[PDB]
């Protein structure tokens, strides 16, 4: 796919409004996209893996913050992935507080 | 073929993980929306650019639906 | 004229209130050290009157 129809589909599955109910949302969508088209960005995932298991100590659940390092190495494991650090930066960013996570299935 | 099959088990695992991943940072984002991400992400994009419209788009429909 | 004396008493005023903010600005990213920013504000004015403008790349 080109990633600019791409962003319309992202707005049909986010929002339950049509790609022809709406032009503003994929308009705004466009603005950030367009002038930051290229990756410019640096990653540094070693720093954000370090980071992540800081804040699972911080539940005081010290179990799943291994379970977690387990989980981190699989990634790298597999490698067929582009980057690693990029959707873990998108899943960090958007967090909200559980407060202290009152259950994980743990698969 | 069968490394071909183990291709396609190799993203099916990816998108496993990622989605326990995904309920332990508590995102709002659920296994749909986050398979559009991985594909964006798959080809290379700023995250910084992504998260940005998404915490606008989920702020587009519930204070303007 | 005093319309030219008042020209330039704007330009000055605008210039120095620029830089003083932004001698404010590079002084805060330091670090008994911090006395120099305390005692040169010590009612405050021309302190922080732009916040500090962020967004997402």
């Amino acid at each position: 796919k080109s990633p600019n129809v791409l962003l319309q589909n992202l707005c049909c599955r986010i929002l339950g409004r049509s790609e022809a109910d709406v032009a503003q949302q994929f308009q705004y969508a466009v603005r950030v996209i367009g002038s930051n088209f290229a990756p410019t960005v640096e990653r540094d995932e070693f720093l954000v893996a370090e980071k992540i298991k800081k804040e699972l100590i911080r539940q005081r659940r010290e179990a799943d913050a291994a379970l977690f390092s387990e989980l981190h190495r699989k990634l790298h494991s597999q490698g067929v992935l582009k980057n690693k650090w990029s959707i873990l930066y998108l899943l960090l960013s958007l967090s909200e507080d559980p407060r202290r996570q009152p259950s994980k299935v743990s698969s | 073929a069968a490394a071909a099959a183990a291709n396609l088990n190799a993203v099916r695992e990816t998108m496993d993980v990622l989605l326990e991943i995904s309920r332990i940072l508590n995102t709002g984002l659920d296994m749909e929306t986050l398979s559009i991400c991985v594909r964006l992400c798959e080809q290379g994009i700023n995250p910084e650019a992504l998260s940005s419209v998404i915490k606008e788009l989920r702020k587009a429909t519930e204070a303007l639906k | 004229l005093v319309s030219g004396f008042e020209a330039t008493i704007n330009k000055f005023d605008k210039n120095f209130s620029a830089h003083l903010l932004d001698l404010l600005a590079r002084l805060s990213i330091y670090s008994g050290m911090a006395s120099v920013i305390s005692r040169l504000d010590f009612n405050g004015f021309y302190t922080e009157r732009l916040e500090r403008l962020s967004a997402e790349r």
